[PDB]
C-alpha cells in the first residue's frame, strides 16, 4: 500500500522506541489503530533520501483495516517517495511524458493499491481503476478571520462619522447663548444643571423645544447606526468564494496558490477560462497542503485552493483559519488499484456496504467531525 | 454520451416496476430489465447500492444522492436609588447631586443608559433579523425516529416503498421500518401534499428529488 | 491607406478581423460586415388655551417638564391618545431610518462632450486637461466635429491606451476620450476600478465593430450571414461572457434642512426679545 | 391618584418604588416593541421578479407567471429558431 | 406583414424599427443599423405596499 | 438589467437596389455628427412622469 501524509486522513508520527508508537485513546475510549509505515523524514530536497519506520493512522488507515478485515489480505504500508499525488509530468529525457508520485508507484509496479485521499478524474482513470468514491467533496477556499481579528464590544461603537467634535463645539455655544439669555432675561448654577439634563432632565420654552427636538432626533439616528452596524455590517473585505475580483482579477497584492502536481493543479490547467488564474499560481505553488496551510496562517500566503475535506477540517481545528462556503468543481475521494485485478470488485462493493451502514458515518465522526472551538 | 462514445440508442420506459426491487428472488423495475437481458443499460434516475451492484455493473456516480429528511417548518450610600432612577431616566424628583464628581457620574451614567437602550434595541432587532434553523429531528440517529413507541409523543414520517431508501432502512433500523410501512405513502407529489396539509411530519426520500423538491416549492 | 484599411484596399489582405470601428470614410474604399460589438466614443475619469401650545408640544417628546395639569376627561383622553401617537411615530421614525440606512445604492454621472468643460475649459481656473491617442477614428471624428476641441486636445496627445489609465490613475490626465468597448473593457478589469467610464457610450458615432472586406467582395453575403446566424444563436453572448466581464460591472439636503431651522429658530427667538 | 399616574409613567415609600421598576419594564416593552416592528418591516421585501432572462420562473411556465411578446415579430423567430427556449 | 409588402412590390422601403436578424437578411437587404439596442422585460413590478 | 439579442433597427430594402449604398453611408454620417443624438434627444431621451 502506497499513501501520503494528509492530516485529517493520514497523521503520520515517529516511533518511541523501536516500530512502536504511543497507544493512544480516543475520547470515547475506543483505541486508535495505528500501523507501521516506513517513509522518507521530513525534508525532501535538503536532506538524505533514507527511509525510516514511523506510524500511521487515521481515517484512511482504518478504511484500509476494515478492507482487510473484510477481503481476507495482510498489507505493508509505505509513503510514497515524494510529496506528490501523481501527475503527467514531461521528462527531460526523450520528451515523453510520465507519471510521478502515488500515481506514478502504483503504475510501475512499486505498490498493490493506492489507499489515500485520491481524487477521481478522467486524465487518471485512463491509466488506473478507481473504486466507487469512499468521500465526496469538492473544492474550496482557505482564508482567516479578518486581517487581525474582529472588533471586541465593537470598540464601543466604532461612532462611525462621529463628527462629534462640531457637536460639542455647537453644545457648547448653544450653552453660552443660554447663559447669556437667561441672564439678560428677567442663576449660574441652575443654568449649568439644566444644560447638562436637558437630554433627560418667552424664548426659554421654544429654545427648550428644538433643544430637545435636535438632540432627540441625534438619539434616533444614533440608535438606527448602531442597529444597522450590528445586523449587517461584519464583512470588511472578505476574498467571498472565488468569484471574488481579488481571485477573478490577479495581482501581485494578493496571493493565492495550490499544491504542485496535485489534482487542482491539473484542474485548473484543464480549463480555458482560468487560465489567468493558472499562471498566477503557477509561479509559487506549494510542494504540500501543510507547507501552504502555515504560509497562511503566516501571512505568506492570503487564499488557499484545495479540498473540501481537508480544508474545513484545517478551520475546524485552527480557529484563526476561515474556509468560504462555496465549492466547485464536486468529486470524490475512491481508492486507485492498477487495470483490471482482483481486488478491483470487491473493494468497490466494501465501500459500498460500508456507505450503506454508518462505518463511514463512524469515521466521520471520529477523525473530520471532531471540532475544538 | 451518445455523441462522445458514438452510439445510437433506442429509449423506452419500464412498466414493470419502480427503480428496482427483488421479489422472491425475481427482480423488477430498470434493474430487472438490465439483469434479464431485455435492456443494454438504464439512465433514469438509479440509485447505486450494494444489493444491485452485485448482480449488475453500475458507472461512475454522475450526481450524489444520499437519503434526507423534508419537513414542514411549521447622604451619599442612597444615591444608588436615584441613579437607578435614573437609569431608566423617569425624571423621578429626589434629590440634587451638587458636586463636580457627581455631576460627572451621573452624566456619564446618564449616557451608559441611554446607550444601553440603544444596544438593547439594536440587539433585539439583529436577533429578530437572524433567522434560527428549528429543526425538527438532528437526523435519522434522533432518538425521535429510532423509537416512538417507546416515548409517550408520537410523530409521523414515512417514505415511498420498493426503493433505494426502504432497503437501507430495513437493513439498518428495524423498529424504524415498522414503525415507518403502516405510514407508508404512494407519490413524492403525495408525500408532498400530505406534508402540506399535515397529515405527516418528516418525508425520508432521496436527496436530489427532496432537494428540488424543496428548491422550486411554492411559498418556499 | 496604411494599417489594416491600407492592407485590404491595397488587395494584399482579404480580410481586416481586429478591433476596426466602421465610419463612412472607410466604407468608401472597403465593404464593412454587420456589425458584432457596439462601440461608440466615451469618456473615463477618474473615482390655559394660549399656554396649552408649548405644553403639548413638549408632551410629544417626553420632555418631562413639569407645568401644568389637564382637567377635562375628554382633554385627558385626548392629550394620552396625542402622546401614544407621539410614541408610535417616534418608533415608526427610528424604524424608518433603521431601513433607509440598511438599504445601499451607488451613483453615476451622465454629462456630455459638449459640456462647458469640455468646449472650453479655461473657464475652470485650473484648466483639465483631456486627450485621445492619434490615428484612429475618435480622433478623426472629433477633428471633423469641433476643430477647436482637436486643437487643444493636441497639447495632451499620447500614445497608448495603458498609458492613459495610468496617467489618468496618478493625476497626470483628467478625461480619456477613446473607444467605447476598449474603455469598458479596461474599466471592468481596473482593480477596484478607481476609473469609470461616463454612463454608456451612446453619444458620438456609436457604431460597430465590423469585418472590413474588400470592395465587391464575394465574401460579403457569406460573412454578413454567418455573423447574424451567431448573433441569433446566442453564441455571441457567450463570448462576450468569456472575454468581456469586469468587476463593477452622511447627509448633505436633510443636514442643510436642520441646520436652516435650528439658524430661524434661534433668530425668531432673537427677534422676540423685545416682545 | 397615583392610578393616573400610572397611566403617565410611560410620559409623565415603597409604592414609589415599585412604579419605578413598573416605569422600567414599560420602557424595556416599548422598546422591544419598537425593535420588533423595525425588523418587521425591513425583512418583508418581495423582489419576486428577477431581472434576468435565466429567471428559472422564465424558464419554467406556471399558472402564477404569464409572460409573452407581439405576434409574428423578431423575438418570435427568436424564440423559434434557438432549441434550448 | 411589412416584410411581404417589401418583398411583393407594394413597397420600396421600410423605415420602421425593424430589427436585424438573419432570418429577414437573406431576402431583403439591410442598411447598417441606426438604432442599436437589445431585447428586455418590462413587468409591472411596482408595489405599493405600506 | 440583463440586454439579450443585441442588435440593431436598420432600414429595409429589396437585394440589389440604387438606394443600397446611398442609405447606409447617410445613416452612417448622421451618426459621426451629431443628427442620431439630436433625434434621440428629442424623441427618447425626453424624460418625463
Ligand atoms: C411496492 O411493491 C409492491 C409489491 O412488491 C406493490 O404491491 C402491489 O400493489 C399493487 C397495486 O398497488 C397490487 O395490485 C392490486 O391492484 C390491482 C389493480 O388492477 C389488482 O389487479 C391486483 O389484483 C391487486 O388487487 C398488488 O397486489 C400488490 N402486490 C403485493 C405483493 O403487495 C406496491 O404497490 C408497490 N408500491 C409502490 C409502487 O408504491
Ligand atoms: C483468511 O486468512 C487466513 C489466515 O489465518 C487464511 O488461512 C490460511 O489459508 C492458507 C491457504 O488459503 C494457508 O496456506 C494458511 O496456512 C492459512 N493460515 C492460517 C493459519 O489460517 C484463510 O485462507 C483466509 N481466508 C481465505 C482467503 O480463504
Ligand atoms: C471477492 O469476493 C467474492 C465473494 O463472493 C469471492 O468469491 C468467493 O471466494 C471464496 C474464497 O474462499 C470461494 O470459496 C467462494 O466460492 C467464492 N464465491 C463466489 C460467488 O465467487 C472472491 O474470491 C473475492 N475475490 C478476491 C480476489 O478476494
Ligand atoms: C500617428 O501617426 C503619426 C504619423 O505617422 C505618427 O508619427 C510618427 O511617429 C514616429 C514615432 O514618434 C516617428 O518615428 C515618425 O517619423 C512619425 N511620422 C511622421 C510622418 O512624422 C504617430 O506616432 C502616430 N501615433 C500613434 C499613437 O500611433
Ligand atoms: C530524518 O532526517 C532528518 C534530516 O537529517 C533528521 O533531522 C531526522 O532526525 C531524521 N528522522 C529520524 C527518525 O531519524
Ligand atoms: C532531469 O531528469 C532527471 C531524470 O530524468 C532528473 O533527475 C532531473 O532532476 C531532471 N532535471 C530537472 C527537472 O531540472
Ligand atoms: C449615390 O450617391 C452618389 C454620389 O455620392 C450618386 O452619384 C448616385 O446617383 C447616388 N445613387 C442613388 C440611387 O442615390
Ligand atoms: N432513485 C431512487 C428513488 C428514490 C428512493 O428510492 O428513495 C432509487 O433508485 O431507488
Ligand atoms: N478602433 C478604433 C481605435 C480607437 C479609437 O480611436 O476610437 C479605430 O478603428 O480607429
Amino acid at each position: 500500500i502506497v499513501t501520503i501524509h494528509q492530516e485529517p486522513f493520514v497523521y503520520v508520527k515517529p516511533t518511541m522506541s523501536d516500530g512502536t508508537c504511543k497507544e493512544e485513546f480516543t475520547v470515547n475510549g475506543d483505541p486508535v489503530k495505528k500501523v507501521i509505515c516506513t517513509g522518507p523524514n521530513d525534508t525532501s530536497p535538503g536532506s538524505p533520501r533514507h527511509t525510516v519506520p514511523q506510524c500511521c493512522y487515521g481515517f484512511c488507515i482504518d478504511l484500509l483495516i476494515k478492507l482487510a478485515r473484510t477481503m481476507n489480505f495482510t498489507y505493508e504500508v509505505h509513503l510514497v517517495a515524494d510529496g506528490k499525488f501523481g501527475t503527467q509530468e514531461r521528462v527531460n529525457n526523450s520528451n515523453k511524458k510520465e507519471w510521478n508520485g502515488m500515481m506514478g508507484e502504483l503504475l510501475s509496479g512499486q505498490a498493490d493499491m493506492i489507499v489515500a485521499p485520491l481524487t477521481i478524474n478522467n486524465e487518471r482513470a485512463q491509466y488506473i481503476e478507481f473504486s466507487k468514491p469512499f468521500k465526496y467533496q469538492g473544492l474550496t477556499i482557505l482564508v482567516k478571520k479578518e486581517i487581525p481579528r474582529s472588533t471586541l464590544d465593537s470598540f464601543m461603537q466604532p461612532f462611525q462619522s462621529t463628527l462629534w467634535l462640531l457637536v460639542g463645539l455647537s453644545v457648547h455655544v448653544v450653552a453660552v447663548m443660554l447663559y447669556l439669555l437667561d441672564r439678560f432675561s428677567p442663576t449660574l448654577s441652575s443654568a449649568m444643571w439644566f444644560s447638562w439634563g436637558v437630554l433627560l432632565n418667552f424664548s426659554a420654552r421654544i429654545l427648550g423645544m428644538v433643544w430637545a427636538g435636535f438632540a432627540m432626533i441625534i438619539v434616533a439616528s444614533y440608535t438606527a447606526n448602531l442597529a444597522a452596524f450590528l445586523v449587517l455590517d461584519r464583512p470588511e473585505e472578505r476574498i467571498t468564494g472565488i468569484n471574488d475580483p481579488r481571485l477573478r482579477n490577479p495581482s501581485d497584492k494578493f496571493i493565492y496558490a495550490t499544491v504542485k502536481q496535485s489534482s487542482v493543479d491539473i484542474y485548473f490547467r484543464r480549463q480555458v477560462e482560468l487560465s489567468t488564474m493558472y499562471r498566477h499560481m503557477e509561479k509559487h505553488n506549494y510542494e504540500s497542503a501543510a507547507e501552504a496551510i502555515q504560509a497562511v496562517r503566516d501571512n505568506k500566503l492570503h487564499a488557499f485552493i484545495w479540498d473540501s475535506a481537508v480544508l474545513e477540517f484545517e478551520a475546524s481545528q485552527k480557529c484563526d483559519l476561515v474556509t468560504t462556503g462555496e465549492l466547485f468543481f464536486r468529486s470524490g475521494f475512491g481508492i486507485g488499484m492498477r487495470k483490471d485485478s482482483p481486488w478491483k470488485q470487491n473493494v468497490s462493493l466494501s465501500i459500498l456496504k460500508s456507505h450503506e451502514n454508518g462505518f463511514m458515518e463512524d469515521l466521520d465522526k471520529t477523525w473530520v467531525r471532531y471540532q475544538e472551538c | 454520451l451518445a455523441k462522445v462514445v458514438k452510439f445510437s440508442y433506442d429509449l423506452y420506459l419500464v412498466t414493470n416496476g419502480k427503480h428496482g426491487k427483488r421479489v422472491r428472488g425475481v427482480w423488477n423495475g430498470m434493474i430487472g430489465e438490465v439483469y434479464y437481458k431485455r435492456a443494454d443499460m438504464a439512465i433514469g434516475s438509479l440509485t447505486i447500492n450494494e444489493e444491485r451492484s452485485e448482480i449488475i455493473d453500475f458507472s461512475v456516480p454522475f450526481v450524489e444522492t444520499g437519503i434526507s429528511v423534508m419537513v414542514s417548518r411549521s447622604t451619599i450610600g442612597k444615591s444608588v436609588w436615584l441613579l437607578w432612577a435614573l437609569v431608566f431616566n423617569n425624571s423621578v424628583p429626589i434629590e440634587n447631586p451638587r458636586g463636580t464628581t457627581s455631576k460627572i457620574m451621573v452624566l456619564v451614567w446618564a449616557f451608559f443608559a441611554v446607550i444601553f437602550l440603544a444596544s438593547y434595541t439594536a440587539n433585539l432587532a439583529a436577533f429578530m433579523i437572524q433567522e434560527q434553523y428549528i429543526d425538527t429531528v438532528s437526523g435519522l440517529s434522533d432518538k425521535k425516529f429510532q423509537r416512538p413507541q417507546d416515548q409517550y409523543p408520537p410523530f409521523r414520517f414515512g417514505t415511498v416503498p420498493n426503493g433505494s431508501t426502504e432497503r437501507n432502512i430495513r437493513s439498518n433500523y428495524r423498529d424504524m421500518h415498522t414503525h415507518m410501512v403502516k405510514f407508508n405513502q404512494r407519490s413524492v407529489e403525495d408525500a408532498l401534499t400530505s406534508l402540506k396539509m399535515g397529515k405527516l411530519d418528516a418525508f425520508i426520500y432521496d436527496a436530489a428529488v427532496l432537494n428540488y423538491m424543496a428548491g422550486k416549492d411554492e411559498g418556499c | 491607406w496604411n494599417g489594416m484599411i491600407g492592407e485590404v484596399v491595397y488587395q494584399r489582405a482579404v480580410m481586416a478581423v481586429g478591433s476596426l470601428t466602421i465610419n463612412e470614410e472607410r466604407s468608401e474604399v472597403v465593404d464593412f460586415s454587420v456589425p458584432f460589438v457596439e462601440t461608440g466614443i466615451s469618456v473615463m475619469v477618474s473615482r390655559t388655551i394660549g399656554k396649552a401650545i408649548w405644553l403639548l408640544w413638549g408632551l410629544v417628546f417626553n420632555n418631562s417638564v413639569p407645568v401644568q395639569n389637564p382637567k377635562g376627561t375628554t382633554s385627558k383622553i385626548m392629550v394620552s391618545v396625542w402622546a401614544f401617537f407621539a410614541v408610535i411615530f417616534l418608533a415608526s421614525y427610528t424604524a424608518n431610518l433603521a431601513a433607509f440606512m440598511i438599504q445601499e445604492e451607488f451613483v453615476d454621472q451622465v454629462t456630455g462632450l459638449s459640456d462647458k468643460k469640455f468646449q472650453r475649459p479655461h473657464d475652470y481656473s485650473p484648466p483639465f486637461r483631456f486627450g485621445t491617442v492619434p490615428n484612429g477614428s475618435t480622433e478623426r471624428n472629433i477633428r471633423n466635429n469641433y476643430p477647436y476641441m482637436h486643437q487643444y486636445m493636441t497639447r495632451f496627445n499620447q500614445r497608448g491606451v495603458e498609458d492613459a489609465l495610468v496617467s489618468l490613475k496618478t493625476g497626470k490626465l483628467d478625461a480619456f476620450i477613446y473607444d467605447a468597448a476598449v474603455l469598458n473593457y479596461k474599466a471592468g478589469r481596473d482593480e477596484g476600478c478607481k476609473l469609470v467610464t461616463i454612463g454608456s457610450g451612446y453619444i458620438f458615432a456609436t457604431t460597430g465593430y465590423g469585418i472590413a472586406l474588400q470592395k465587391g467582395s464575394p465574401w460579403k453575403r457569406q460573412i454578413d450571414l454567418a455573423l447574424l446566424q451567431f448573433v441569433g444563436d446566442g453564441e455571441m453572448e457567450e463570448l462576450e461572457t468569456l472575454w468581456l466581464t469586469g468587476i463593477c460591472h452622511l447627509d448633505i439636503d436633510n443636514m442643510a434642512g436642520v441646520f436652516y431651522m435650528l439658524a430661524a429658530a434661534m433668530a425668531l427667538s432673537l427677534i422676540t426679545f423685545i416682545w
